[PDB]
Parts: structure tokens; C-alpha cells; sequence
């Protein structure tokens, strides 16, 4: 499901400023992760990676090829898959506290700066 | 024998652009009588200070290719400018690599005639408004600005994807494009930066005259998105040095002249 820049900006609030991170980097973030769509998958190197946040089923979350990954979030990756972000939200606070925002690799490169524009402007 | 207006009085403002009406090439060579043998056009009533070679980078969307066709050709006719239409096909089946097809159509365009404007166009890019030129500025031009896909507004500032336009200098500034992006995304993004990099700024129509339509599909298989852009696209400062223009290699299998335009199958090698 394709979102946009403010339905992800609002159902995404429960994660502002955790790990001192904030909506607008999220927007920046998550347009060049996946292009606001919750039903992304992508392949890396052998892993799978899902949803909005494209969540790795190395190490987080259960993918039915990949019952030995530590599923740190303790989630089904499909969990991932669907439109409600409660889980995804929950398992991106767990990867932000310990790996950190560089995670998501597009962060240094492409929302380093020009963050203003990644703000939602409508109420 | 006198140069083409400013801008021209041929111009029609807004379009109707739509992909459901089958078209037929014939009916098109038909309806565009005077594009010559390869996909020429040029001018007779006035002389254009713009020799364009409008770039598509190609592998298996002859369907794009279709309507891309058939709504461009009477548009840059409309723009008066002394243009040539190159179609680079990537031939074999490994990882599509867009940028390096870009390339190859520079340096293949230029031994057909002396172009001194590059326009990228990605085969399923529309422009809405003929306002919007083809044509190359004092800066790298971005014209695919405000695509129906993105809500008709630029997805983020550094937003260099679609259709651009690059002068030969401006393109031979930067040398030119990477050869090193195999893959979906970021190659737009390091030819963005190689512009900053160089001390270009991009200039782009309004986002009214600059609506586009993409026509809607999915991602081709073998062109799935490169796990690798986010890192490479860090490094653009150093690796332009290396990747591009001077680091170049590729094969020419084959050069067709349609009455449309000109397509070239080419052997650009494999990620590596
Ligand atoms: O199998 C393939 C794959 C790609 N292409 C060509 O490559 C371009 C880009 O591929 P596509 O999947 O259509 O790209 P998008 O993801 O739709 O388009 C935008 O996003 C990419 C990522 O930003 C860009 O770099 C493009 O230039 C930009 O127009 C196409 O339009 C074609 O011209 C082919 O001809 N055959
Ligand atoms: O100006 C043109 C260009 C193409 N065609 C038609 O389009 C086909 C091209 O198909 P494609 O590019 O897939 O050919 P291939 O490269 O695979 O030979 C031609 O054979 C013609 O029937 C045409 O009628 N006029
Ligand atoms: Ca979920
Ligand atoms: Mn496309």
C-alpha cells in the first residue's frame, strides 16, 4: 500500500524523537527505503527486507525461510506486510536502540541535509 | 535562414496525455512526415540553435517506446529543434545498468552528428505541457519536474531522475555518467552530486509547466534495487574521477535506422 509523505507522518508520531530522530529525517528516511510502501520487499545479500522500514529478516524479524534469525523484534516479518505500522513502528524502536539510525543506510547520504522539505504541510 | 524564435510560436501549452488508445507507428511515421530516416528532424523555417540528441536508455519496452514516440515527436517538432532520436538498447539478460546506456548513447549520438545538447529521457516519461523544452541551459536541466507518479511534485529537492539535459560541456564536466551502478536507483542521485561537485546547479521548469506522466508499471525482473546506491552514492566525489566517460567500454552489436528512430543494441558488459 503506497502511502505519502503525511499519512506516514501520522501514523508514524509515536516514534518521533526517539533516539533523536525526528519526523522530518523519518520522512527522508523512509521515501528513499521504500518509497512509502508498506508492502515493499527487497532482496540484499541472501536476506529479505520488509515493509515501510524494510526490516531485515536477518536478525529481526521470523520469515518462514529464515527459522534460525535471532527475530530480535519477536515478530513474523509478514507482520510487516500489512497496513497497520503499530509492530513495524515497535521493531524500528528495538533496531534504533541497538544498532542505531544507521540502519537504514539512506540517512547519512540522502538526510544529512534540505530536511524542511520532508515536512508534512497539511494538517 | 533565420534563427528559430526564443520560444516558439508553435507552442500549445497543457495535454491531453493518455495510455489506453492503441497506437500504430505506421500511423505515426504518417502523422510526422517530416522525420527523416533514423529519427531526424529539422527545422526548415527557421535555424535552431539546438542540436538535440534526446538519449533513451532501453531493454524490453518497445510498448513505452510506443506512445513515447508517438506524443514526443510532434512535441519537439512543435519546439523547433534540430533533433535525433537514440534508443540504447542494453542487449543480453544480466542487471539493466540505465546510466551507462546514457553514456553510450553520448559517445554513439555524437558519431552521427555534431549535437551540442544531451537530453536523458527514460522511455516512459511524458511531458504534459510543450512549455517544457528539450533543450540544454546555463545549467543542467531537469525536466521531468512534477510526474503524475510523485502527485505532480519533485519527490525531494536532489531530485535529478526521469529526463534531464545536459550541454556537451556540462556533460563532459563531470565525466560524464557512472558506468558502475548495476541495478534500480541512486545513479540519479551520484549524477546529482557530481553536478554540486563541479559547481553546476540544477535549473528546472515550474512545477505547472513541468507535469509529466510515467506511464504506470511495475519494476522490470533484472533491474531489482541495487543494495549497494546508498554506499556509492557517498563516494561520488571520488569515484567521478574513475567511473564515467574515461572508463567507458562497450560493444556495438547492432545499429538500426527506423523511420522513428535510431536504435542501438549494445554489449556494456556485467556488474563487477
Ligand atoms: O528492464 C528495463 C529497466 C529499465 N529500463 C529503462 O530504464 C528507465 C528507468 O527504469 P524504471 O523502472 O522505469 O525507473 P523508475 O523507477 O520508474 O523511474 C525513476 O526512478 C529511477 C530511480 O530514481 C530513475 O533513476 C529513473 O530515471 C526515474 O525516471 C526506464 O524508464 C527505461 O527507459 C528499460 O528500458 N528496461
Ligand atoms: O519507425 C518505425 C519503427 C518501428 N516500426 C515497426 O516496429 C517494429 C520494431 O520492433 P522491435 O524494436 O522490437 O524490433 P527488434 O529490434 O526486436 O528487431 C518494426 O519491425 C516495425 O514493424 C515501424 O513500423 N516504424
Ligand atoms: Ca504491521
Ligand atoms: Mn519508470
Amino acid at each position: 500500500t503506497e502511502l505519502t509523505k503525511c499519512k506516514v507522518s501520522h501514523a508514524i508520531k509515536d516514534i518521533d524523537g526517539y533516539q533523536g530522530i525526528s519526523l522530518l529525517e523519518w520522512a527522508c528516511v523512509l521515501f528513499h527505503t521504500s518509497g512509502y510502501d508498506t508492502q515493499a520487499v527487497v532482496n540484499d545479500n541472501g536476506s529479505t527486507e520488509y515493509g515501510l522500514f524494510q526490516i531485515s529478516d536477518r536478525f529481526w524479524c521470523k520469515s518462514s525461510e529464515f527459522p534460525e534469525s535471532e527475530n530480535i523484534c519477536g515478530i513474523s516479518c509478514d507482520k510487516l506486510l500489512d497496513d497497520e505500522l503499530d509492530d513495524d513502528i515497535a521493531c524500528a524502536k528495538k533496531i534504533l536502540a541497538i544498532k542505531g539510525i544507521d540502519y537504514w543506510k539512506a540517512y547519512k547520504p540522502m538526510c544529512s541535509e534540505k530536511l524542511e522539505q520532508w515536512r508534512c504541510e497539511k494538517p | 535562414l533565420t534563427a528559430c524564435p526564443e520560444e516558439s510560436p508553435l507552442l500549445v501549452g497543457p495535454m491531453l496525455i493518455e495510455f489506453n488508445i492503441p497506437v500504430d507507428l505506421k500511423l505515426v511515421e504518417q502523422q510526422n512526415p517530416k522525420v527523416k530516416l533514423g529519427g531526424r528532424y529539422t527545422p526548415m523555417d527557421c535555424i535552431s540553435p539546438h542540436k538535440v540528441a534526446i538519449i533513451i536508455p532501453f531493454r524490453n519496452r518497445q510498448e513505452h517506446l510506443k506512445y513515447w514516440l508517438y506524443y514526443l515527436h510532434p512535441i519537439l517538432q512543435r519546439q523547433q529543434l534540430d533533433y535525433g532520436i537514440y534508443v540504447i538498447n542494453q542487449a543480453g539478460e544480466s542487471m539493466f545498468n540505465r546510466a551507462k546506456l546514457l553514456n553510450v548513447g553520448f559517445k554513439e549520438a555524437l558519431k552521427d552528428y555534431d549535437y551540442n545538447c544531451f537530453v536523458f529521457s527514460d522511455v516512459d516519461l511524458i511531458p504534459m505541457n510543450d512549455h517544457n523544452t528539450y533543450r540544454c541551459f546555463s545549467q543542467p536541466r531537469h525536466i521531468s519536474v512534477a510526474m503524475d507518479k510523485f502527485g505532480f511534485s519533485l519527490p525531494y529537492v536532489q531530485y535529478f531522475g526521469g529526463v534531464s539535459a545536459l550541454s556537451k560541456q556540462q556533460f563532459l564536466s563531470i565525466n560524464g555518467f557512472p558506468n558502475n551502478y548495476w541495478g534500480w536507483g541512486g545513479e540519479d542521485d551520484d549524477i546529482y552530486n557530481r553536478l554540486a561537485f563541479r559547481g553546476m546547479s540544477v535549473s528546472r521548469p515550474n512545477a505547472v509547466i513541468g507535469k509529466c506522466r510515467m506511464i504506470r508499471h511495475s519494476r522490470d525482473k533484472k533491474n531489482e534495487p541495487n543494495p549497494q546506491r546508498f554506499d556509492r552514492i557517498a563516494h561520488t566525489k571520488e569515484t567521478m574521477l574513475s567511473d564515467g566517460l574515461n572508463s567507458l567500454t562497450y560493444m556495438v552489436l547492432e545499429v538500426q535506422r527506423y523511420p522513428l528512430y535510431t536504435k542501438i543494441t549494445v554489449d556494456i558488459g556485467t556488474p563487477s
